RNA sequence: AUACACAUUUUUUGGCAGGACGGGAAGAGGAGACGUCGCGACCCUCGCAGAGUCGUUCUUGACUUGGUCGCUUGAUGUUUCUUCUUCCCGUUC
C-alpha cells in the first residue's frame, strides 16, 4: 500500500504548496521535512492568499492541525 | 558515568558588558593593580547589584560586608 | 478609629509599601506606544531617567512630543507617579506640595525657565527656542503660542509633574531599577523564592504576636581518660 | 477544585451563557454536576431554572465562587 | 470512570433533557448511556433554536456533540454526596 | 446594639430556601444578608461590609425607625422589613433591582410617606404594607397604585387594570 | 533508547526551526489564530509548541470608521499556549 | 521539557492571561493544574468593564497566553 | 454492512473517483481517486479537483495528501 | 535618625509595612484634627 | 416545625406563591423550605421552620389572613418534613 | 476503545444530521470503534428541498466525528 | 513508629470575520409569524403528603413506575421588511 507517509517522504526535497483549512493562506516552498504527527517545514516559502502572492516568507513551520492538504507543484 | 551539572551562573550586567577593553584595563589598574593570567576572564564588577543576587541576599550581605567591594571581590 | 484601614488596598504587591514602583505595566503600554519590541524593560527605565534631568525630557524626547499615543501614555504615567508619591508619604501635606509645584510651573517654567547661552529661551508649548527675552515675550501673545498653550496645556503640566515627582522619588526609582537587574540576573529557583518573599511581606500582619514593647537601649588527656578505665563506666554497689 | 465542592459556583460556558449551581462532583474531563442550577444569559433577565445538570468539561470556560 | 458518568448511568430509564452543540433540545426517556456520553433516547420531543418542536421515536446522539444534560432530581439524594 | 461590621462578619450565613444568596451579620446582634432578626436594630448602617453578595435581607423583628443609610447594593432583591417601627422611607433609596419590599407591621401613617416608593424604577414589583395605620386611611389601595404603578402585587393582591383605571379617575 | 529517538526526530524534523531559534537566540515571527502576530526570541518550546518568548512585539490589524490601522505592543516576558500557533516563520 | 511544570513553579505570581475567547484576566496564580487549569485569587477580569472576583479557575485549553512579570 | 475502513479499501481497489465532503465547509468539496490511506484517514488522492458549488467549476490540483480531519463524508461518483 | 532614638533611648527598628500603616493612621488622625480645628474656629 | 396551609388562590404561579409565602412567614423566624414539594398549589403549601416557636407563633398570628384574596387556613402538619 | 452499541440500528433506515446543518438519509450498514458509519442507499437532503441519491448501492462513509446525531426512521 | 494526559466522544481547538441622559403619557408623518415562562378568572378541580409495597427492628435495604381563556396595551429570543414636538419625574455639571 502507498501510504500518505511514504508519498510525503518522496515529496520531501521538492517544491510543494499547502492549502490550509482556512484557505486564507497557501504556502509554496521546498519541503524540507515532516514529522510523525505531520507538522510541516518549508523553505524559501511564498504565501499565496486569495491566489495572489502575499510575499516571500522563507524558512517556515506549519502546525499540522491547520493543514487541509498538500500538493506537489 | 558522571552526572552533568551547571557551574556557570553568571549573567554579566549590561552596564558591565558595555565596558570597552581599555576601560577594563583601567578599572583593574585602579583596583589596586589587579593582574590576571589565563584566557577568557570576565570583566570585574564594581557593585553588589551587578551580580544579580536576590533582595534577601542583598539585605543579608549588607549586614555581612560593609562598604565597597574589595579588588579581590 | 481606623480599624478598617488596609494598606493592601492602596499598594500593590510589587510596590512593597513604597519600596518599589511597578513600571512593568507601563513598559507594556509605553513600550507598545512605539509599535515595536526593540525596547526592553531596562531600556524603558533608561528612557524614564530622562525625566530626572531638567532639560533632557524636553530636548531629547523618546518620541515626538506632539505625538498622540505618546502624550496619552505620558499622562497616565505621570498620574501614576504622583499618586504613588503621595501614597508613600502620607505624613506630608499634599496640598502644600501641589501648590508649590503649580506656582513653580506658573512663575518659572512657563516664563522661560529653560535658558541656553546659545539658542536663548526654550518654550515647552511650542518646542522652539528664541534669540532674546524680548522676542520671547512678544511670542507669548502670538496666535501660535495661544493655540498651543490652549491645546497642550494639560499635557505640558502633566509632563512637568512627572518630572518633579520623579525627582522627589529618585531613591525609589534607583531602588526599583536595581530590583529589576537583580531579578533579571536570577535563576528559576532564585526568582521563585524571591517572589515568595515579596508575597509573604505583602500578606503578613503589620504587627506580629512576637514583637517587643519596652526593650529600649540607652544613649584534654584524651587517650588518658580512656586508658584510666572510662571506656566502661564502673560502679560501686 | 475539591475545596470548591458543595459551593454555589458560577460557570461560564463556551457559548457565553452563564450557569450557576451547587458543585456536587467533578471528574478528569472537568465534567461538572450542578445541583439546583439556573441559567442566566444577558447579565436579572432571561433566567431559567434548569435543576440538576451535568456540564461537559469541553464546554466549560471558567468557574468562580 | 467518571463519577458523573456513574450518575449518568444511573439516569437510564428516566426522562432527561439534552442540549447539543447546535442548541436543539431533546427531551425524552434515556434508554442507554455509554461511557463516551453517547446516549440512546426514546419518544423525544425536540425544540429547535427557532422554536419549532418535533416528535421522534428513537434518537441516538454522539457524546461529543452534547452540550449538557438535565436529569431528574430523584438521583440527587445519593450516593454522590460522599 | 448597633449594626457594625464586627457583627457583619459572623451571623448564621447561608442560602435562602429560594436559593437566594447572602452572608449574615451577627457578632452579638443585628444581621444582614439573611436573618437580621431579633437583635434590636435601631438604625441601618455599615452595609458596606456586606460588600454586595446578598439577594435578601430579613430585617424583621428589630427597632428600625426609617429606611435610609443604604449603600449601593446591586444584588439586593428582597427586603423583609416586618415587625419594626418604620415611620418613614428615605427616598434616594434607589438600590437598583429591589424587586420586593415587606413593610408588614410597621408604623407608616400617611399616604405622603409612601411617596418615596415611586422612586423604585420598574423593579419594585412586590410590596406589602399590611399591618400599618396607613392602610386604614381612605383610598389607600388606589393611591398606592397611582403613586407607584411599578407594583404588580400589592398586599399580596394583584393590581389589575380595573383599579388602575379607577386610580386614574381619581 | 526511546527518549533518544524522540529527541533526534525532533532535531531533524520541522521542529528544527524552533530548536534553531532557541540555540541561536534568533527572532522568529508567529502567525497566531487570533490574527495577531508575535515577533520575539524563543526562550523555551514544547512538543505542543507551547513557548516562552522574550522581547515580544505583537502586531495586529484593527478596523475603524476609516482606513484600517495596524496596532502593536511590546510584551517582554510572554508565555504562549501551543494551539494558538498557526505558523512559525524563521527569517534573517 | 514540559512547560506546564514551569507553570507549576508560578504560584503566588501576578500575571495577565489572555484567553482564546479574547478575555483578559489579571491576578495572582494560586496554582496551575497540569492541564494548565489555572486557579488565581484577587482577579480583575475583562470580558470582550472589569468584574472583580475572589477566586477564578480557568480550563487550561481556553488559555491563549499568559503574560508573566519581567522580573521573573 | 461493512466497516468504513473496508469501504475505503474497496474504493482503493476499484480506483473509483471519490468525492469528499469537508468539515464545516459546504462551499467546496474535493474529488479524485484514492491511491492510498493511513490509520488517521489521511488520503493520497490523485487527479484531485477542488469543486466550489457556488453549474460547478473547480481547480485541478493533481496529487494531494488530504488530512483526515477535514473528512466529513467520503463518496463515489 | 540612625540609632532610631529621640533623646536617650534607642527604640527597636520596625518593618516597612507597619511604619507606613501608622503613617496613614496618623494621616486620618490629622484629618480629624483639621476638621475639629475648623468647626471650632467657626464656633469661637 | 412545619405548618400546612390551604384555602389559597391557586391562580398564582408556583414561584410567586413560594416567594410571597417565604416573605410573609419570615417575620416569625427563618423558613427552611425552599420550594413547595406538592406541586399542586390549591393552597396546600407546607412551610418548614427552623425553630418550633416560630411555627406556633405563625400559626396563631396568621390564622385566616387575607392572602391573594382568600383567608388562609393554617394547621400543624400531620408528619415531620423530610428536611427536619 | 469502546465500540458503540449500534447493533440495534443495523439494517435500519436512519436520518443522520451532520455538522454544517447537513442531513442525509440511508440504511445503516457498518460501524467501527470510531463511530464512523457506512450508509447504503444514501440520499442527500439539500437545504432547498430536492434530494440526490448519492450512493444507492455504492454506499458512503460518514466520519463519526462529524456525526451530530442519528434518528431511526423504523422502529 | 517504620510512565503518561497534540490524530475522531472532552485539555493542545474548524476557527476567524440653563444644558445632556433615561423612563412614562399625548399629538403628527415600529409591527407580522413561531415558539417558551408569567397579572386576573366567570373556570377547572377539593385535599398532609418523588410515590407505592415488603423484611427486620425503634429506624433502614431490596423491588417496581398548574391545564384552559384573556393582557383591557405581561416578560423573552430566532427571523424578514421599512423620527420630530410638548408636559411630568429621577441623575450629572
Amino acid at each position: 500500500p502507498v501510504n500518505p507517509k511514504p508519498f510525503l517522504k518522496g515529496l520531501v526535497n521538492h517544491r510543494v504548496g499547502v492549502k490550509l483549512k482556512f484557505n486564507s493562506t497557501e504556502y509554496r516552498g521546498t519541503l524540507v521535512s515532516t514529522d510523525n504527527y505531520f507538522n510541516l517545514q518549508l523553505n524559501e516559502a511564498e504565501e499565496f492568499v486569495a491566489g495572489v502572492s502575499h510575499g516571500t516568507l522563507g524558512e517556515i513551520f506549519i502546525r499540522c492541525n491547520n493543514v487541509l492538504y498538500i500538493r506537489e507543484l | 558515568e558522571l552526572e552533568p551539572f551547571q557551574k556557570n551562573f553568571y549573567i554579566e550586567s549590561e552596564t558591565v558588558s558595555s565596558m570597552s577593553e581599555m576601560e577594563v584595563e583601567e578599572l583593574r589598574l585602579s583596583l589596586d593593580n589587579i593582574k590576571i593570567k589565563g584566557t577568557g576572564c570576565p570583566k570585574p564588577v564594581t557593585k553588589w547589584s551587578q551580580l544579580g543576587l536576590s533582595t534577601d541576599t542583598m539585605v543579608l550581605i549588607t549586614k555581612l560586608h560593609f562598604g565597597s567591594l574589595t579588588p579581590i571581590q | 478609629r481606623a480599624r478598617d484601614l488596609d494598606l493592601n488596598e492602596i499598594f500593590t504587591r510589587d510596590e512593597q509599601y513604597g519600596e518599589y514602583m511597578e513600571l512593568e505595566q507601563f513598559h507594556s503600554l509605553w513600550l507598545n506606544v512605539i509599535k515595536r519590541g526593540d525596547c526592553s524593560l531596562l531600556q524603558f527605565l533608561d528612557i524614564l531617567e530622562l525625566f530626572l534631568d531638567d532639560e533632557k525630557y524636553l530636548l531629547t524626547p523618546p518620541m515626538d512630543r506632539k505625538n498622540d499615543r505618546y502624550m496619552a501614555f505620558l499622562l497616565k504615567l505621570s498620574k501614576y507617579v504622583e499618586t504613588f508619591f503621595f501614597k508613600s508619604y502620607a505624613l506630608l501635606d499634599a496640598a502644600a506640595v501641589e501648590n508649590l509645584i503649580k506656582s513653580d510651573f506658573e512663575h518659572s517654567y512657563c516664563r522661560g525657565s529653560l535658558r541656553s547661552e546659545a539658542k536663548g529661551i526654550y518654550c515647552p508649548f511650542c518646542s522652539r527656542w528664541f534669540k532674546t527675552s524680548s522676542v520671547f515675550e512678544s511670542h507669548l501673545v502670538g496666535k501660535i503660542h495661544k493655540k498651543n498653550e490652549s491645546k497642550r496645556r494639560n499635557f505640558v503640566y502633566s509632563e512637568y509633574k512627572l518630572h518633579r515627582y520623579l525627582k522627589y522619588l529618585n531613591d525609589e526609582f534607583s531602588r526599583t531599577r536595581s530590583f529589576v537587574e537583580r531579578k533579571l540576573a536570577f535563576t528559576a529557583n532564585e526568582r521563585m523564592a524571591e517572589m515568595d518573599i515579596l508575597t509573604q511581606k505583602y500578606e503578613a500582619p503589620a504587627y506580629d504576636s512576637t514583637e517587643k514593647e519596652g526593650a529600649e537601649q540607652v544613649d584534654m588527656p584524651y587517650w588518658l581518660y580512656k586508658l584510666h578505665g572510662l571506656d566502661r563506666e564502673y560502679r560501686c554497689e | 477544585l475539591a475545596n470548591l465542592i458543595d459551593y454555589k459556583l458560577r460557570v461560564l460556558t463556551q457559548d457565553g451563557r452563564v450557569y450557576i449551581g451547587q458543585l456536587m462532583a467533578f471528574d478528569k474531563h472537568m465534567n461538572l454536576v450542578l445541583n439546583e442550577c439556573i441559567e442566566e444569559r444577558v447579565p436579572k433577565v432571561e433566567k431559567r431554572v434548569l435543576g440538576l445538570t451535568i456540564l461537559r468539561g469541553e464546554q466549560i470556560l471558567s468557574t468562580v465562587v | 470512570n467518571g463519577i458523573p458518568v456513574k450518575l449518568l448511568n444511573e439516569a437510564q430509564g428516566h426522562i432527561v433533557s439534552l442540549e447539543l452543540t447546535t442548541g436543539a433540545t431533546y427531551r425524552g426517556k434515556l434508554v442507554e448511556s455509554e461511557d463516551s456520553m453517547n446516549v440512546q433516547l426514546r419518544d423525544v420531543i425536540a425544540t429547535e433554536p427557532q422554536g419549532a418542536v418535533t416528535h421522534m421515536d428513537q434518537i441516538f446522539v454522539r457524546g461529543s456533540q452534547i452540550k449538557f444534560i438535565v436529569v431528574p432530581d430523584l438521583l440527587k439524594n445519593a450516593p454522590l454526596f460522599k | 446594639m448597633k449594626f457594625t461590621p464586627s457583627i457583619v462578619i459572623d451571623a448564621p450565613q447561608y442560602y435562602v430556601d429560594h436559593f437566594n444568596g447572602k452572608y449574615n451579620v451577627d457578632k452579638c446582634v443585628i444581621l444582614r444578608d439573611l436573618q437580621l432578626e431579633t437583635d434590636s436594630e435601631s438604625m441601618p448602617s455599615s452595609l458596606k461590609h456586606l460588600t454586595k453578595p446578598t439577594h435578601i435581607l430579613d430585617l424583621t423583628n428589630n427597632d428600625l425607625i426609617m429606611i435610609p443609610d443604604l449603600s449601593r447594593r446591586d444584588d439586593i432583591h428582597t427586603l423583609l422589613l416586618g415587625r419594626n417601627n418604620i415611620v418613614e422611607v428615605d427616598g434616594r433609596l434607589l438600590p437598583m433591582n429591589v424587586q420586593n419590599l415587606t413593610l408588614s407591621n410597621n408604623s407608616i401613617r400617611r399616604f405622603e410617606d409612601l411617596q418615596r416608593l415611586r422612586r423604585a424604577p420598574r423593579t419594585l414589583k412586590n410590596l406589602t404594607l399590611i399591618g400599618n395605620q396607613v392602610c386604614h386611611l381612605a383610598n389607600y389601595r388606589e393611591h398606592v397604585l397611582r403613586l407607584v404603578p411599578h407594583l404588580e402585587t400589592l398586599d399580596f393582591q394583584n393590581v389589575t387594570a380595573e383599579e388602575r383605571k379607577s386610580a386614574m379617575s381619581f | 533508547e526511546l527518549e533518544e529517538l524522540e529527541e533526534f526526530e525532533f532535531k531533524h524534523g520541522p521542529m528544527s526551526l524552533i530548536n534553531d531559534a532557541m540555540v541561536t537566540r534568533t527572532p522568529v515571527i508567529i502567525s497566531l489564530r487570533n490574527n495577531h502576530k508575535i515577533i520575539a526570541r524563543v526562550k523555551a518550546f514544547d512538543r505542543h509548541c507551547n513557548m516562552v518568548l522574550e522581547n515580544v512585539k505583537e502586531l495586529w490589524t484593527e478596523k475603524k470608521g476609516k482606513n484600517v490601522i495596524n496596532r502593536e505592543r511590546f510584551i517582554s516576558k510572554l508565555f504562549l499556549r501551543g494551539d494558538s500557533v498557526i505558523v512559525v516563520l524563521k527569517t534573517p | 521539557m514540559k512547560l506546564v511544570n514551569f507553570l507549576k513553579k508560578l504560584r503566588n505570581e501576578q500575571v495577565t492571561i489572555e484567553l482564546k475567547n479574547g478575555t483578559t484576566v489579571w491576578g495572582t496564580l494560586q496554582s496551575v493544574s497540569p492541564q494548565m487549569n489555572a486557579i488565581l485569587t484577587d482577579v480583575k477580569l475583562t470580558l470582550p468593564n472589569i468584574a472583580s472576583l475572589q477566586y477564578i479557575n480557568i480550563r487550561g485549553n481556553t488559555i491563549r497566553q499568559i503574560i508573566l512579570p519581567d522580573s521573573l | 454492512m461493512v466497516p468504513p475502513i473496508n469501504c475505503i479499501f474497496n474504493f482503493l481497489q476499484q480506483q473509483t473517483p471519490v468525492t469528499i465532503w469537508l468539515f464545516e465547509q459546504i462551499g467546496i468539496r474535493i474529488k479524485g481517486k484514492i491511491v492510498g490511506f493511513d490509520e488517521f484517514m489521511n488520503v493520497v488522492i490523485d487527479e484531485a479537483v477542488e469543486i466550489p458549488v457556488n453549474v460547478e467549476k473547480g481547480t485541478p490540483l493533481g496529487k494531494i495528501l488530504l488530512k483526515g480531519d477535514n473528512i466529513t463524508l467520503i463518496t463515489s461518483a | 535618625i540612625a540609632e532610631n532614638k529621640i533623646y536617650k533611648f534607642k527604640k527597636v527598628k520596625r518593618k516597612r509595612k507597619q511604619i507606613i500603616l501608622q503613617q496613614h493612621e496618623i494621616n486620618i488622625f490629622l484629618r480629624d484634627y483639621q476638621e475639629k480645628q475648623q468647626t471650632f474656629n467657626k464656633i469661637n | 416545625n412545619t405548618l400546612y396551609v390551604s384555602q389559597l388562590n391557586e391562580k398564582i404561579n408556583m414561584q410567586r406563591l413560594r416567594v410571597n409565602l417565604f416573605l410573609l412567614f419570615a417575620t416569625f423566624g427563618e423558613v427552611l423550605k425552599v420550594s413547595m414539594n406538592f406541586k399542586k398549589q390549591r393552597g396546600q403549601a407546607f412551610i418548614t421552620m427552623r425553630t418550633i416557636d416560630q411555627a406556633s407563633l405563625a400559626q396563631i398570628s396568621l390564622n385566616g389572613e387575607r392572602f391573594f384574596g382568600k383567608p388562609l387556613k393554617v394547621e400543624f402538619s400531620k408528619s415531620e418534613t423530610k428536611t427536619l | 476503545v469502546s465500540t458503540p452499541e449500534l447493533k440495534k440500528y443495523m439494517d435500519k433506515k436512519i436520518l443522520l444530521n451532520i455538522n454544517g446543518s447537513r442531513k442525509v438519509a440511508g440504511i445503516l450498514r457498518g460501524y467501527d470503534i470510531f463511530l464512523n458509519v457506512v450508509l447504503d442507499d444514501a440520499m442527500e437532503i439539500n437545504g432547498e428541498d430536492p434530494a440526490n441519491n448519492h450512493q444507492l448501492g455504492l454506499q458512503t462513509v460518514i466520519r463519526g466525528n462529524s456525526i451530530i446525531s442519528l434518528e431511526a426512521l423504523d422502529a
